[PDB]
């Protein structure tokens, strides 16, 4: 977690225009399309079987807005993620058994869906901020796998 | 694989970009060097200032040669044959940044098409990407 | 691509392996399991202590498949179909995965067969267990 | 490092018996014939048309000790890989323009060559060791990159 102040505030100037409900749903939704081996953990969700049926379940949106909801409050405590996120990380490994590299993907497809929604917005080094983010996450939810 | 549906979604999403494949190039390769500055040893030669000159030259190759494995979507392999002859025997560029470049010119995609940048669409360009990136590496040993 | 050299030096090495294959099998998942613990998450209903017969077993398993692979080397995708299908849709293993099983099983081949692990010999293995990971990743989207 | 009393101690004891000067030779010459890119930089040095050719050029062995050495003396600084290979860091990027991934597939040659070597001695649990350590290694020398 090398964030310069700079890159601090973009990150946090953005993310304020974030409609995490919406932005939720988009990233898992797109997850599960994108890399359908993700649907691994979701075969109690129903129907995924086409890019349409994943979009707009009920339960992939409500699971999206869960994820978003605890990577927001990771973003107020960028200083401290792997401890901000300890319990999440355990229970990850310990009971849903996700494979970390699930997270990393998640990062990529997060920020595709940045880029998608604020266009022009989304500059070169404000990606490369985010890049930093996701990737700390990650790492923060991979830190107690054992 | 790339199916018909991936192949129809390709052509579109490409056919937007049209004229512009350069610029997008270009913005792809920035967002790359920005993101992922490991990428840059392979670009000592270069000036990456913004706005370079050798980047906006070097973004229109990259983008006439998506153009042509697009044009030839049935045949890349034969139609990128000497790209990959050229990365295998010469550039040597280490496979995993392929991915890395695979993953900015999404993005810059993503930035630029928003009506179609669609879910299916995105699956679609990711797993175009993914085959060029295999494509080029494949006489690397 | 495999080379008939390559088919060769494979064919050799696990020549030499015989009956020890599946001991070799278990041994290369333990290596897995110790040194790349986030390979663990797709055996919650294992045994992972050491000497488990769900892990001796699943080592056998794996190691008759390479055995068939190299067997048919010239018709690999052919040879593994079915376990290309169940990877892809009932499995679905990440492809991240496939590279750490692979390099634990150069590991344990290094490990006991020295004479026959030379350069050359290295090499070839590695790319024959690129290209299993290959097959059995191809059908994933 | 995140190493064990115990991990440090294998580690340390099985490097006790490694010949540098013939461990450092055959892992950078496997690196030369399995990954054969790895052959971008090494122009200068002549002839590696053939695992032969690779195995046998001296400059190719003499380079190999050269970085097992500084290796070697890393193994000793352990708690601090970062601030012990700064330098050389800043070097592999400035000047040499070695991409870091170079030295994570050296790190998987390096073991295969230690289990070449030790067979029997190289145990699950001492390659688990080895790989926390090259992994570290790799992780310090790529620190500095901008
Ligand atoms: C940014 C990364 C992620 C964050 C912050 C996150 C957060 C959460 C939270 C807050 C929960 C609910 C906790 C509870 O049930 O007590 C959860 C559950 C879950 N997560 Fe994650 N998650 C992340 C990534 C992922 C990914 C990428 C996957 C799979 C590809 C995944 C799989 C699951 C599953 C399967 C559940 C349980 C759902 C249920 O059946 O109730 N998570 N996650
Ligand atoms: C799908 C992805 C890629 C495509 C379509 C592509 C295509 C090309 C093309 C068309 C050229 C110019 C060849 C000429 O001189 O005619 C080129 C050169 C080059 N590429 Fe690739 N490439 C790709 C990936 C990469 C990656 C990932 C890297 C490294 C990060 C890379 C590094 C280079 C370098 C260093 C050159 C030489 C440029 C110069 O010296 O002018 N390429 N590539
Ligand atoms: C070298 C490539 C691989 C080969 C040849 C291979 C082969 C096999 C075989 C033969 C089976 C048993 C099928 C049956 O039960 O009839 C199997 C199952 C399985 N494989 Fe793969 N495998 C490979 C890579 C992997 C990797 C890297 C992982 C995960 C890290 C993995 C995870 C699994 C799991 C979880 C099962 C089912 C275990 C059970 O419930 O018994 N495989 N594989
Ligand atoms: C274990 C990881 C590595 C370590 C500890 C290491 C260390 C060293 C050291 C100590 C030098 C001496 C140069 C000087 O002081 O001027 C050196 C040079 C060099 N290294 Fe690395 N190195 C590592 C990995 C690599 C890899 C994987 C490559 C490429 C495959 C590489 C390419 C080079 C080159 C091209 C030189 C310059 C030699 C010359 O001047 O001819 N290094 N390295």
């Amino acid at each position: 977690m090398h964030l310069t102040p700079e890159e601090k505030s973009a990150v946090t100037a953005l993310w304020g225009k974030v409609n995490v409900d919406e932005v939720g749903g988009e990233a898992l939704g797109r997850l599960l399309v994108v890399y359908p081996w993700t649907q691994r953990f979701a075969e109690s969700f129903g129907d995924l079987s086409t890019p349409d049926a994943v979009m707009g379940n009920p339960k992939v949106k409500a699971h999206g807005k869960k994820v978003l909801g605890a990577f927001s409050d990771g973003l107020a405590h960028l200083d401290n993620l792997k401890g901000t996120f300890a319990t999440l990380s355990e229970l990850h490994c310990d009971k849903l058994h996700v494979d970390p590299e699930n997270f990393r993907l998640l990062g990529n497809v997060l920020v595709c869906v940045l880029a998608h929604h604020f266009g022009k917005e989304f500059t070169p080094p404000v990606q490369a901020a985010y890049q930093k983010v996701v990737a700390g996450v990650a790492n923060a939810l991979a830190h107690k796998y054992h | 694989v790339l199916s018909p549906a991936d192949k129809t979604n390709v052509k579109a999403a490409w056919g937007k970009v049209g004229a512009h494949a350069g610029e997008y190039g270009a913005e792809a390769l920035e967002r790359m060097f920005l993101s992922f500055p490991t990428t840059k040893t392979y670009f000592p030669h270069f000036d990456l200032s913004h706005g370079s000159a050798q980047v906006k030259g070097h973004g229109k190759k990259v983008a006439d040669a998506l153009t042509n494995a697009v044009a030839h979507v049935d045949d890349m392999p034969n139609a990128l044959s000497a790209l990959s002859d050229l990365h295998a025997h010469k550039l040597r560029v280490d496979p995993v940044n392929f991915k890395l470049l695979s993953h900015c010119l999404l993005v810059t995609l993503a930035a630029h098409l928003p009506a179609e940048f669609t879910p299916a669409v995105h699956a679609s360009l990711d797993k175009f990407l993914a085959s060029v990136s295999t494509v080029l590496t494949s006489k690397y040993r």
